[PDB]
């Protein structure tokens, strides 16, 4: 029960991310009931989540949390329903979660956010069809791009190229970006709408994307391998930290799956009773995998390697 | 005063949000009734059995607040026309669920998007909801002037934006709306929420929405420019569109976050109030005609029917009309009586259809200023108005005016007339049987007699107006032909409409008619060039008349008698709308038919597509002789 930490946490757990030492960051939204808002939580004890009484730090946000990500070890970057991108930071003692800035630049819900390689900049996507590049130090928008024609579903930064990142929208476009080019967007080719993106950690030109129909595909920049992993939309794709990494896939079918290098299934968990929203691999125990969902469950899976 | 609303896709607390929106100056608030990110399953387990509540409680606002302050919004994830079947099923049930919750709340309006070409299943679900009960709730279809794909930044290297003009492609959003409402069978509860973009399209694209049932205009904060003092303003072209929308009296909606963070958020709304106060006030006519916009009226038949007292009062509240009459009488007296005969020659003036006597007074004032002697007859067949004339004649006019309570076609005049004055004209000139009445009175006009008016001509113009078509469509009555409302004209102050071509003359009549074989039947073929794409719903009618020489009365817009309140335009509808492409010619045919009892109009469209012949044998509409 830390100070200025809410006594009750929102039901719809939206995001879960581990940092270096192994502490767990949680994002929750109130998607029903009287108040529609969100909260941020830090659990240095991953097995104690989602219990608020045994958390390290917590704070409330003015609106819901559609997406978040770490910014280093003490920074938390948040995509708010209010159209604002927010940056929170832990104090020196890591008992509070203080707001750094709250800038309202998107005209609709901010749906996705991602931190570039240098850690000094971030890219955001929103239902306002726009994609913005942020200067985390100056707390301003460096660029506002409008390449899509529908709402942006996901934006994912390149692991080592600070000017490269991916984005997918419901206009059926997957755009490869590079702010070094006069026209930074480039389309990658009829299929179903893409819904999730994940760069390959050990291959600069390789990434995977899921569609609204449950297919996970493996793509290279220039010449395709795909497998029907889920019966509904593919929500998230997160690679494991192993040398030859595994691929965890999420879906609205309330099921987690782990895939090998050839998109073949190795693990399967139906422990969730609602949508599965995020997944994060433990840095301490590379075989452990933690997922969260709207059923308010925080499951710690043992993935057989 | 401008009626404006605030659009939000994020409401943490209804009480707090609605209070802040009201304090800023808005009248209503567009918010989602479910959480826009709260995707809900309906078929597959275990996600379908998600414990409730599914959304906020209705107790959070009073029934009055839900009825007047809230506009619902369909959730963005609901795509009834998705190519994935599971997404369709869930979207169909969710659309019914959200719509039914809005009707449960008694919400006055619900917003639904038109963001793509194929909304066939979206229309089916909405049409199903409309036919599930008896409700008056409005459905605002959010549709942009420019489709998003056509306004995206030219920043994709291997997929540039086209620079060559696509005259029809730039009008694709209107086709989205047209097909949608056509599938929905022109439901009266389905209106347009036109979303204005940063870059306005070509004028023809904006002119597409002329005559469309636009109920709301959505102005994103992104389109507002910035002046020297940092306040949000609009380009002069945007201001032009705002003024046209203020005439339709649409409700404006502000969407998007505050991009002028220095100024408080009510700066956008204050600018709309600013633009509204800066426009010309009602100029006499618009002060009189306001309230009658697109209001259908049955054309008066003053021959078959006897007009009420307050109908004559409407005729008499237009001095510009009768000063034209007086001036016509003034010029005619001087041309018929030379100066040396000013005292010996007394002209016989006969007002044919005097009503309550405004023409009689105009005749008296004309003879005075012309310094000539006149003998006045006031003919009127309406005995109730004869009461007004005879009390006038006893108290003021005296023996100079002879009131005759008789039909001008049957009255046996004791002498022949030098000048006959009449006001037997309708919105379509001859649609009150002025030719038939003056033909029967022609015998007691001297061989060199002058008829005022001397001639009149009717004009027709093809118009586009989905609202007026719907207004006509809603005039079906229980015990007659189900399509009779489409085969009769209406007198209406045409407001929300688009005239597709310059009006052209239709029928013309001259008085006196010296021709030996008098035939008032007519048959006229007109070809109207159309330089746009549109949907033809009917033909507007006007008229011009010559009182004497150069003195005229006119409701034809290009020659409209300035300052004349009398006579609204007339409207001839067609049973079925007709698509017209750019460059095509609309060809209409009109007949003036008659027998011994009745006179009526028949009309047909022959190009680019044939319509049915309307009002054959006057089965739906006749004008009694
Ligand atoms: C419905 N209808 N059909 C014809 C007329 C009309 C109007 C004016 C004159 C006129 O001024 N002179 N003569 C004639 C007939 N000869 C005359 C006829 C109307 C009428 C009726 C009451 C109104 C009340 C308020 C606003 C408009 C009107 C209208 C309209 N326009
Ligand atoms: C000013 S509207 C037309 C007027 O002319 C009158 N009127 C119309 N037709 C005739 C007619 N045939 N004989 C006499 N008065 C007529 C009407 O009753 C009304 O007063």
């Amino acid at each position: 029960l830390p100070p200025n930490a809410p006594a009750c946490m929102e039901r719809q757990l939206e995001a879960a991310r581990y940092r270096s030492d192994g502490a767990l960051l949680l994002g929750a939204s109130s998607l029903s009931g009287r108040c529609w808002a969100g909260s941020l939580w830090l659990f240095k004890d991953p097995c104690a989540a989602p219990n608020e009484g045994f958390c390290s730090a917590g704070v409330q946000t003015e609106a819901g949390v559609a997406d978040l990500t770490w910014v280093g070890e003490r920074g938390i970057l948040v995509a708010s329903d209010s159209g604002a991108v927010e940056l929170w930071e832990l104090d020196e003692n890591e008992t509070l979660i203080v707001s750094k800035f709250c800038k309202y630049e998107h005209d609709d819900i901010v749906s996705t956010v991602s931190v570039l390689s240098s850690g000094t900049q971030a890219v955001s996507g929103s239902k306002d069809i726009c994609i913005k590049v942020w200067d985390l130090a100056q707390q301003v928008v460096l660029s506002s791009y409008r390449a899509h024609a529908a709402q942006v579903t996901c934006v994912a930064a390149s692991p080592h190229k600070d000017s490269v990142f991916l984005s997918c929208s419901e206009d059926n476009r997957i755009l490869l970006w590079d702010t070094r080019c006069p026209k930074p967007a480039s389309q990658i080719g009829p299929g179903y709408l893409p819904t999730s993106l994940a760069w390959h950690p050990q291959q600069s030109e390789v990434f995977v994307f899921g569609d609204e129909n449950g297919t996970v595909s493996l793509v290279d920049t220039k010449s395709v391998l795909s497998s029907a992993v889920h019966s509904q939309c593919v929500t998230g794709l997160v690679f494991s930290p192993h040398s030859v990494p595994f691929l965890a896939s999420l879906s609205e079918d309330c099921s987690l799956a782990v895939l090998d290098s050839s998109l073949s299934e190795l693990f399967r968990s139906q422990a969730h009773r609602d949508f599965v929203r995020d997944a994060t691999w433990s840095p301490l125990n590379h075989s452990l995998l933690t997922t969260v969902g709207w059923d308010h469950q925080v499951v710690h899976h043992v993935v057989p390697t | 005063r401008v009626s404006s609303g605030r659009d939000l896709n994020c409401v943490p607390e209804i009480a707090d949000t609605l209070g802040a929106v009201a304090k800023q100056g808005f009248d209503f608030l567009c918010m989602p009734v479910f959480h826009p990110r709260f995707k809900r399953e309906f078929i597959q387990e275990p996600a379908k059995n998600r414990p409730g509540p599914q959304t906020r409680s209705d107790l959070l606002l009073s029934g009055r607040d839900w009825n007047t302050l809230i506009v619902g919004k369909l959730s963005p994830w609901i795509r009834p026309d998705s190519k994935v079947e599971k997404i369709r099923r869930n979207s169909e049930a969710a659309m019914l669920q959200e719509l039914n919750f809005g009707a449960y709340l008694g919400l006055p309006a619900f917003l639904l998007p038109l963001n793509q070409e194929d909304n066939t299943n979206l229309a089916r679900v909405l049409t199903n909801h409309i036919h599930t009960g008896h409700h008056s709730s409005m459905f605002w279809m959010r549709v942009p002037l420019v489709a998003p794909e056509d306004l995206r930044d030219d920043i994709i290297e291997n997929a540039p934006t086209t620079h060559t003009e696509e005259y029809s492609g730039e009008e694709k959003t209107w086709m989205w709306w047209h097909n949608f409402r056509t599938l929905c069978d022109y439901s009266k509860r389905i209106a347009v929420a036109l979303e204005i973009g940063a870059d306005l399209p070509s004028n023809h694209v904006i002119d597409r929405w002329l005559g469309e049932p636009i109920k709301a205009a959505i102005l994103p904060t992104s389109i507002f420019l910035t002046n020297k003092k940092g306040f949000p303003v609009l380009s002069k072209m945007h201001q032009r569109l705002i003024f046209r929308l203020l005439k339709l009296e649409v409700q404006f909606i502000i969407t998007g976050t505050n991009h002028h963070s220095e100024k408080e958020f009510c700066s956008y709304l204050q600018y709309l109030e600013y633009l509204s106060q800066n426009r010309p006030p009602p100029n006499a006519y618009e002060l009189f005609a306001k309230g009658y916009e697109d209001y259908l009226q049955s054309p008066l038949q003053p021959l078959m029917d006897n007009l009420e007292s307050q109908t004559y009062e409407v005729f008499e509240k237009d001095p510009i009309k009768y000063s034209q009459y007086q001036q016509a009488i003034y010029k005619c007296l001087l041309d018929r009586v030379p100066e040396e005969e000013k005292d010996t020659n007394v002209q016989v003036l006969m007002v044919l259809g005097a009503g309550r006597g405004p023409l009689v007074n105009a005749s008296l004032r004309a003879a005075k200023q012309a310094d000539r002697r006149i003998k006045l007859y006031a003919v009127e067949k309406n005995p109730n108005a004869v009461v007004t004339l005879e009390n006038w004649q006893f108290e003021e006019w005296g023996s100079q005016v002879t009131v005759v309570s008789s039909d001008m076609r049957e009255w046996v005049a004791p002498e022949k007339a030098d000048i006959i004055v009449s006001e037997l004209l309708g919105s379509f000139a001859d649609n009150e049987l002025s030719p038939e009445c003056l033909d029967g009175a022609q015998h007691f006009l001297k061989d060199d007699g002058v008829s005022i008016p001397g001639e009149y001509t009717s004009f027709l113009a093809p118009i586009s107006s989905s609202k007026l078509y719907n207004e006509v469509r809603a005039c079906r009555e229980k015990d007659r032909d189900p399509e009779a409302q489409f085969e009769m004209p209406y007198v209406v102050r045409l407001h929300n409409f688009h005239q597709l071509s310059a009006p052209q003359p239709c029928f013309t009549f001259s008085h006196p008619n010296r021709d030996p074989m008098i035939d008032n039947n007519r048959y006229c073929t007109l070809e109207f060039p159309v330089e746009v794409n549109t949907v033809l719903h009917g033909f507007a009618g006007y008229f011009e008349t010559v009182l004497y020489q150069d003195i005229t009365l006119s409701i034809r817009p290009e020659t409209h008698s300035p300052g004349m309140f009398s006579w609204f335009p007339i409207l001839f509808p067609i049973k079925q709308p007709i698509t017209v492409r750019e460059g095509q010619t609309i060809c209409v045919r009109f007949w003036r038919c008659s027998n011994s009892k009745k006179v009526w109009y028949e009309w047909a469209v022959t190009a680019p597509v044939c319509s049915a012949i309307h009002n054959p044998t006057g089965r739906s509409y006749t004008i009694g002789l």
